């Protein structure tokens, strides 16, 4: 706290999911303010990601070391890394052509090529058991949270889903936890019944901006 | 847990809104003389729309004995015969036979698909690719 | 050792390559890596009218090619050719009931490492293929220190053979990426600066072979001196001693001719800490280079890279020479650690490892790591390749 | 008449009021804007603002305000204001890429027709000072594939990739109440049917309106052309080429047309009024950068524009390619030279 | 390199390297290589018993037990002349040479030393060379097992001897190619008259199996060669003899270096269609 | 890397940039006269062989000019005494060649004159000028029992061998 | 040897001609996305008739284009095991490149020796008609290819047996 004041001087003069680089942690909102209550926490984010591409990247044959080229593969999953849809075709996607794989150039002139581990390595925000780790992923927790808290309005929560941060810009992302959200709003409302999810109500969020302008009256 | 695009709301699914030809008139014609004649008569009334395959598969087992009971030389007198609209629908027939291997059907029918497109143009082709329409 | 029967070992380098069966201490034929070939469009067995190593570079009738530039192949069916003879000539083994453990340097690529997996499988019936850096096979080519144990894969690995000198940084058996360094100053480099020193001073020297001389004279009474003055001092003062000479036979000429070695013995090797003694557009020293390499490396593994380096290739043979790196390096160190100090941690620790077998270091190295029943497992499979792909040789995993 | 621009194919483009400057997009996220300088071409700027490859450029004559959209599912203004120019953020709340954008003979309202199986009609609002937007799904439902806009600043041409081109109202409480004279139905309400594709043609890549607004053509993938004329009753007229499908295509008079595409030449098409039936004849392509074809492209052409004259009697037409080279082509002092071609 | 050799390398060019330095003065270095060769065969070069200015060469086969059972002592015995000596413990044969010793030829009695996965299967030829020429009809087979799934058939018929290879391509694919080259053997008096017949009989045996078993199998290949009068002569003895034994090496050698071949045949394909396809860009 | 001079004392003196230090001599000039058993001459002599390999040159102090002075002239003197036969009938050369009229700072043909300062009057000119030549001379007899071997006509091959060589890639010829 | 060679690449040809001109398509089911829709088949309209022309029983091509992308698939003609074998070796090692070939695929569709991944990006890096030729050559060049290799080892195994045989 006393290094808050250097900081202030020498200057001037709905369901939210916010993943920046640490970690992310959807935060639902009732009225003005935001659920005690609630307001659960995964505890993956971004730098997991770079992590993670770095152990996928040394499995296909690109040796990174892992405390040394952090920015740099950081810097080559905000441009390649993107959120799968269906994993499934993916990873039929990646064995059958070769439309995934892309061209990269390091700082030292090299270039290499990097494929199916594009979407691979943001999977693990949804199968956080890929890395060791005891979680639930961002699908399954999401739809737990809405499901857990009220019942008067739950809906109208689903409705408005909104995503935050730069982690979250992932290509494919907002199709994907549609999609895997209404997976479990059939595999945790109705054991099948294949058609009555005909009456669904959900959009996935996140516009284009980071300009978290929050201001009102005054 | 599981597709659940395929049970989307904006989902794209053709309309079959809108038996076969004519085996009969493939006889009369079929034929005391006139090959182009049976030619004509076959390409008339195709089924489409028809889900069941059996129909369909009729009128293309028919057709495709039409196009065997053919000499060489007499079938570019016979295509030059058709209009723009009948090409398309004899290449369709041809691509079908293609589908299967009926013999030397194929050996024919590549001489039946240079004269044939010779008529109707590249364009046709694209035609039979681009037709929610099947046969 | 292992199952009666040894494994093979095979290391190529851009000029020599270090052939023999895993077990030995030294390997079994080291040969260049050239290949000659015809010119006189295949027919038939056309493509085995060849010839390799020494045997390539005398063949008049036989062009000479290098597959190897830098490091890396470049021309893969000459390769592909090379070893054939390699394995059915030279070590003598059948390839199809004997394992494999080729090499490649750092800074490879894994297509490179798929293709080695082509041409060691599906031509050759090999049982079992290991691709291993030589970089980090130079690493433990060196746990014989002195006494007792303490088996390390993290050091600074200065390999310099003949072609260009290599500061790769080797990290928990894992090289760093750009954190290794080329020097251009080597072997290569080191003769023709003694040449050019000697041709300047020594008459009736042969005509179209004046570098054998100079050739001859750098790994046989070449060493590294401590302090240059003193060194000169030495040689002006107590000479017939400290001076030494030596004799030949004229090769395309035939002359007996004797000459006397003298400051050359220590100025040739002296150029590696004094580039700019030879080398007018370089003139960093080895130290600085080291330092700078240890530098680059994070913040927490660079104490532990400067605890472990490690020596590989036949021109850091030279006397003393770790001896020079130590003393050069310590002084850098402690001066800017001196400078941190006074505008006002403990000095790091540099340790040189110098072993035997620094000459074929790697290949060494190599022989021992196959000579281990752990070798049998890490090992990739006839049953993965025929089965899986040439894929499963784009990583190798490590062990030891 | 042919200019090679970059090596790639050009995504879209767009001509200002006055024929002197021309915005085109290389497949990137900024659009580049180039001006001829008496013999040689200039570059003044180069636009840019978007995550994804730009599919669209329209530009206006009166207001002179270039609108852009994109695969971001983003559009923004853009304006003059000194020498660097500034667009404006506008929020189409859809979840797909724009393919296809459009200004208006008035310049009041532009038009994004969107994977998301609508398109947005976007105005401006004096109200909060920023561009609002209203959806006009039905009945379209699949990707939309170029739009045109009717003389009257009302109708809305589209293609989609249903295989059915439609006609829409633009009702804005913003300019005026009612509709205009259009022959298209009387009652012209804000989310309106007026017109269905009557075959089951391919895609429809092009369409464009009468200069009067009253006949309406449009070009399918399966190599076809079709015109319906809501003034004679409904038509249905339609001519089968023999080459490759089409794609972009423009009105120059009333009977005549011109259209371009996989085939890679310019061709013009002729309507006789009277059978009401189309009629092929050709045929503007008779034998910088490479050569590989004997036509002044070397691959399809994507996209083609008026430049004067409007559509009532074209002198002038620009058309862009994915060979990345665009060509201006003058329909006149050649006309003679052709010892065959109609023309009306 | 068409022919494979029938010396080893690694032998002649350590000892001959060992010994001319031997015979300038220098003092002798410490050698230690256990390297081994061609088949079931392991080669083993040391410093005795304490010894130093002891140099010797060791020779382990599998197999040994079955040459020797067919005169290969014998003839060793009267081979090297005095070069013959115990076994290093673990290697069927050992010779011991002793540097205070050498002759005035180097490169000539080191030659031989070289050869020893020859000399060892020399006796048996020689013995049924020397059979058919007695007329002998009333001696065994031959059977001499080299390979753990390998054997070897020698026998002499009345006027002409037959050696039998039964030799196993692992690699199914091998086969096809193998076949192709045994049908260009087999139409070799097209071109050779005075070159032993060769027979090929797949999975099955010619007229094996017997009394004794037959090794049978898709993946089992038979060789006969036949050996005439002329060429198992007292002076075409130990030429065939050499030239035979390494037949199967020589065999599956080809195979391997006609696949590298279609490897180098594909590369000079599949890197032009790549130069095509991009040779319609800029 | 190279070697410098540790003569430098705080009651040293300047002539205009360099320092004058004190040698042991006989011939004339304004050097002071040194007790010890080693100066500047003997210095630069000593340094030599290992010096003139290197081409750049870290100055610390005046003593480090007076020091590069007497290296390049080591040089000028390799270069005469190349071509002579006798110990003897080199030494008169040596003279001959120190007495001359080497350029001096802020001279063209002299290089350096970014590192050296040029006399800043007649004086000050005049007894650099002097005491130049007086470390030419010493330099120079100094050099010829060492150079001359015990025998006649012998130009010490390991003396000989710098000749093509230029301390810092320059020349007081030059 | 033809007799009916032609016909069937001039029939594939014109195949091409009409199955190629693909245009760039952003996904409409998933968010800023643009995978080829031939493959991912997840937009029926998007999708054409999978046509297939072949000479007979064993040799034909499978075209089934899309908007953004097409896929060819090739049998090619195999007699007897050596041109079985042979042709197995070579489709896969070319397969083993698709990163290097860019419209080559990792794998052939069931059913075929090899198959093919023509995209967008590739009309637009590449003149299409001049990738077309190269599948109309690709046949003739890989079926006439496979004949030499046949030839050079057969050849060869003549001259491997005599440097043996007449050693004697």
């Amino acid at each position: 706290w006393d290094d808050m004041k250097h900081l202030w001087d020498y200057t001037f003069g709905g369901v939210v999911v916010d993943s920046g680089d640490g970690v992310t942690h959807i935060c639902p909102v009732y009225e003005g303010f935001s659920l005690p209550h609630l307001t659960r926490r995964l505890d993956i984010a971004g730098r997991d990601i770079t992590r993670y591409l770095i152990k996928l990247l040394l499995l296909r044959g690109y040796a990174f070391n892992h405390s040394a080229d952090f920015e740099t593969v950081r810097m080559i999953k905000e441009k390649l890394c993107y959120v799968g849809y269906n994993i499934e075709q993916e990873q039929k996607l990646a064995l059958e052509t070769t439309v995934l794989v892309e061209s990269y150039t390091l700082p030292d002139g090299r270039i290499i090529k990097v494929g199916g581990e594009r979407f691979e390595a943001p999977e693990a925000l949804f199968q956080p058991h890929l890395i060791n780790v005891e979680g639930v992923g961002v699908a399954e927790l999401l739809f737990n949270t809405i499901q857990a808290a009220d019942i008067d309005t739950r809906s109208e929560f689903y409705k408005h889903i909104v995503l935050s941060g730069g982690s979250t810009m992932y290509p494919g992302l907002p199709s994907r936890l549609e999609r895997e959200l209404k997976q479990l709003y059939l595999e945790r409302v109705l054991k099948g019944d294949v058609e009555k999810l005909s009456k669904f109500k959900i959009r996935i969020e996140d516009p284009p901006r980071r300009k978290h302008m929050v201001f009102l009256g005054g | 847990f599981v597709d659940v695009d395929e049970y989307d709301e904006n989902k794209f699914v053709d309309e079959d809104d809108g038996a076969g030809p004519d085996e009969g008139e493939v006889d009369s014609c079929l034929r005391q003389g006139n090959m182009t004649a049976a030619l004509q008569a076959a390409l008339k009334n195709p089924p489409i729309n028809t889900k069941s395959q059996a129909v369909k598969d009729r009128a293309g087992s028919i057709v495709l004995k039409v196009l065997i009971s053919f000499k060489a030389n007499d079938i570019e007198k016979a295509v030059q015969s058709l209009d723009k609209n009948g090409v398309d629908l004899l290449m369709k027939y041809i691509y079908k036979g293609f589908e299967s291997p009926s013999d030397n059907s194929s050996a024919v029918l590549l001489q039946w698909h240079e004269k044939a497109l010779a008529a109707g143009g590249v364009g046709s082709i694209v035609r039979v690719l681009t037709a929610r329409k099947t046969v | 050792m292992a199952g009666r029967l040894p494994a093979c070992v095979v290391d190529c380098g851009t000029g020599y390559t270090k052939l023999g069966y895993a077990g030995n201490t030294e390997p079994q034929f080291i040969i260049p890596s050239c290949i000659a070939i015809k010119e006189s469009v295949m027919k038939g067995v056309d493509d085995l009218d060849f010839f390799i190593g020494d045997e390539a570079i005398e063949k008049p009738t036989y062009a000479t090619k290098w597959p190897i530039r830098h490091g890396i192949v470049e021309d893969w069916d000459l390769m592909e050719r090379f070893m054939e003879q390699v394995i059915f000539k030279y070590l003598r083994a059948e390839p199809e009931d004997h394992y494999f453990l080729l090499t490649e340097p750092p800074l490879n690529t894994p297509e490179n490492r798929e293709y080695t997996a082509e041409i060691m499988f599906e031509s050759f019936n090999v049982p079992g293929l290991y691709i291993a850096v030589q970089a980090v096979l130079a690493l433990a080519a060196s746990w014989t220190s002195r006494q007792v144990g303490e088996r390390t894969l993290t050091g600074t690995v200065i390999d310099s053979g003949d072609g260009v000198t290599h500061v790769i940084p080797v990290a928990e058996g894992y090289v760093i990426g750009s954190c290794i360094k080329h020097i251009p100053i080597a072997g290569r480099d080191i003769t023709y600066f003694i040449q050019q020193l000697l041709r300047d001073r020594e008459v009736g020297i042969p005509p179209e072979q004046s570098l054998e001389t100079a050739k001859a004279v750098k790994e046989r009474y070449s060493y590294v001196c401590p302090d240059l003055v003193k060194e000169f001092n030495k040689y002006d003062t107590d000479g017939s001693k400290w001076i030494k000479q030596y004799t030949g036979i004229n090769a395309i000429s035939k002359k007996e001719f004797s000459i006397d070695v003298g400051y050359e013995r220590f100025l040739g090797p002296e150029i590696f800490f004094h580039p700019e003694f030879a080398n007018p557009d370089f003139t960093q020293p080895i130290s600085e280079v080291v330092d700078e390499v240890i530098q680059n490396c994070p913040i927490d593994v660079r104490r532990p890279l400067y605890k472990n380096i490690v020596l590989s290739g036949g021109s850091t043979m030279f006397r003393d020479f770790g001896r020079r790196l130590q003393r050069d390096l310590k002084r850098t160190v402690d001066a800017r650690l001196k400078l941190s100090e006074e505008l006002s941690p403990k000095p790091i620790d540099v340790q040189v490892i110098t072993h035997h077998m620094q000459r074929y270091a790697v290949w060494f190295g190599g022989s021992m790591l196959a000579s281990t029943p752990e070798f049998y497992q890490v090992c990739h499979t006839k049953k993965d390749y025929e089965e899986i792909g040439p894929s499963i040789c784009r990583h190798n995993p490590v062990f030891g | 008449a042919y200019h090679s621009f970059l090596v790639e194919p050009i995504s879209c483009h767009a001509w200002n009021k006055d024929r002197t400057q021309i915005a085109i997009c290389p497949n990137n996220h900024e659009v580049h804007i180039y001006e001829k300088s008496g013999n040689k071409w200039v570059q003044v700027h180069e636009l840019k603002e978007h995550n994804g490859q730009v599919t669209g450029v329209d530009w206006a004559p009166d207001s002179n305000r270039i609108v852009t959209c994109g695969t971001d599912r983003n559009a923004y203004v853009w304006t003059l204001k000194g020498r660097t120019w500034k667009p404006t953020l506008v929020i189409l709340r859809i979840n797909r890429a724009a393919r296809c954008v459009r200004w208006a003979p008035n310049e009041k309202k532009f038009a994004v027709g969107s994977g998301s199986r609508v398109i947005s009609i976007c105005y401006f609002e004096q109200e909060n000072d920023w561009w609002v937007c209203k959806h006009i799904k039905k009945p379209i439902r699949s990707t939309v594939l170029s739009l045109d806009w009717h003389p009257n600043s009302v109708l809305l041409a589209a293609g989609s990739c249903d295989f059915k081109c439609r006609i829409f109202s633009a009702y804005i409480k913003e300019v005026e109440e009612r509709p205009a004279p259009t022959p298209w139905g009387s009652k012209m309400p804000f989310g309106e049917l007026m017109f269905e594709s009557s075959s089951s043609c391919g895609w429809v890549h092009g369409v464009c309106f009468s200069a009067n607004g009253s006949r309406v053509a449009w070009v399918s993938h399966d190599s076809t052309v079709c015109l319906a004329d809501a003034d004679k009753k409904m038509a249905v007229a339609t001519l089968a080429s023999e080459t490759l499908p089409l794609l972009a295509v423009t009105f120059i008079t009333e009977s005549s047309l011109v259209a371009a595409g996989h085939d890679c030449f310019p061709v013009l098409f002729t309507y006789d009024s009277a059978a009401g039936k189309l009629s092929f004849g050709g045929r503007l392509d008779v034998p910088a950068a490479g050569a590989g074809l004997d036509s002044l492209h070397k691959n399809s052409v994507s996209q083609i524009s008026v430049l004067s004259g409007g559509k009532a009697k074209c002198s002038q037409f620009c058309t862009t390619g994915m060979d990345g080279g665009m060509s201006i082509w003058d329909v006149r002092s050649l006309e003679s030279a052709l010892k065959d071609l109609k023309i009306v | 390199m068409i022919l494979l050799e029938v010396n080893n390398r690694i032998i002649e060019e350590t000892l001959a390297l060992k010994f001319e330095n031997a015979a300038a003065g220098n003092k002798p270095e410490a050698v230690e290589v256990t390297f081994a060769d061609f088949d079931g065969v392991l080669y083993h070069i040391s410093n005795p018993n304490g010894d130093k200015t002891k140099v010797m060469v060791s020779i382990s086969l599998k197999f040994y037990k079955e040459l020797q059972a067919h005169g290969a002592d014998e003839l060793l015995k009267r081979v090297y002349g005095s070069y013959l000596v115990n076994p290093e413990s673990g290697y069927n044969v050992s010779l011991l040479y002793d540097l205070e010793n050498l002759p005035a030829s180097k490169d000539s009695i080191v030659h031989q030393a070289g050869m020893l996965k020859r000399n060892c299967f020399a006796s048996v030829f020689e013995k049924y060379f020397q059979f058919q020429e007695e007329g002998k009809e009333g001696e065994n087979r031959a059977v001499i097992h080299y390979r753990d799934d390998e054997t070897m058939y020698v026998e002499s018929k009345k006027d002409r001897v037959t050696v039998v290879f039964s030799t196993v391509f692992k690699d199914d694919d091998d086969v096809v190619i193998g076949k192709v080259f045994m049908q260009e053997f087999k139409e070799g008096r097209r071109a050779s008259h005075t070159a032993p017949q060769v027979l090929f009989s797949h999975r099955e045996p010619p007229l094996e199996l017997k009394d004794t078993d037959a090794a049978v199998g898709d993946n089992i290949g038979y060789i006969t060669f036949v050996l005439f009068p002329r060429h198992t002569n007292a002076s075409a003895r130990d030429n065939t003899i050499n030239l035979i034994h390494t037949f199967r090496d020589y065999l599956h050698y080809h195979i391997k270096c006609s696949k590298a071949y279609i490897h180098t045949r594909m590369r000079a394909k599949t890197s032009d269609f790549l130069k095509v396809l991009n040779r319609a860009r800029p | 890397p190279a070697y410098h001079s540790s003569l430098m004392d705080p009651d040293t003196k300047l002539i205009g940039n360099m320092a004058l230090l004190p040698i042991r001599s006989q011939f004339k000039g304004p050097a002071p006269r040194e007790t010890k058993d080693t100066d500047i001459v003997d210095e630069a002599i000593y340094y030599f062989k290992a010096n003139v390999f290197f081409k750049n040159y870290e100055i610390k102090n005046e003593a480090d000019r007076t020091l590069i002075y007497i290296t390049l002239y080591i040089s000028e003197c390799l270069k005469k005494l190349q071509k002579c036969n006798s110990k003897s009938q080199g030494e008169k050369e040596m003279y001959t060649l120190g007495i001359t009229n080497f350029p001096i700072p802020g001279e063209p043909g002299f290089p350096l004159n970014a590192i050296y300062a040029k006399p800043a009057n007649k004086q000050e000119d005049e007894v650099m000028r002097a005491y130049l030549q007086q470390l030419r001379q010493e330099t120079g007899l100094r050099l010829c029992e060492k150079v001359f071997d015990p025998q006649n006509d012998k130009p010490s091959k390991w003396w000989t061998c710098f000749v093509k060589r230029q301390f810092m890639n320059k020349s007081l010829s030059g | 040897m033809t007799a009916t060679l032609r016909p069937y690449l001039s029939a594939v040809r014109a195949t091409l001609q009409a199955a190629l001109c693909l245009e760039n398509f952003s996904s409409q089911v998933v968010e800023r996305h643009n995978k080829p829709e031939v493959e991912v088949r997840s937009s029926k309209e998007l999708l054409l008739q999978p046509v297939t022309i072949s000479r007979n029983e064993k040799e034909k091509v499978l075209i089934e284009g899309s908007i953004n992308s097409v896929r060819v698939s090739i049998a090619v003609k195999q007699a007897d095991e050596i041109e079985k074998i042979l042709c197995h070796k070579f489709m896969r090692f070319m397969m083993m490149r698709a990163e290097n070939f860019f419209i080559l695929r990792r794998k052939p569709v069931e059913g075929y020796d090899i198959s093919f991944l023509i995209t967008n990006f590739h009309t637009e890096q590449m003149y299409k008609h001049k990738l077309v030729d190269f599948v109309i050559h690709f046949m003739e060049e890989i079926d006439k290819e496979i004949s030499e290799m046949k030839l050079s080892v057969n050849a060869r195994a003549r001259i491997v047996a005599e440097e043996f045989l007449k050693n004697f």
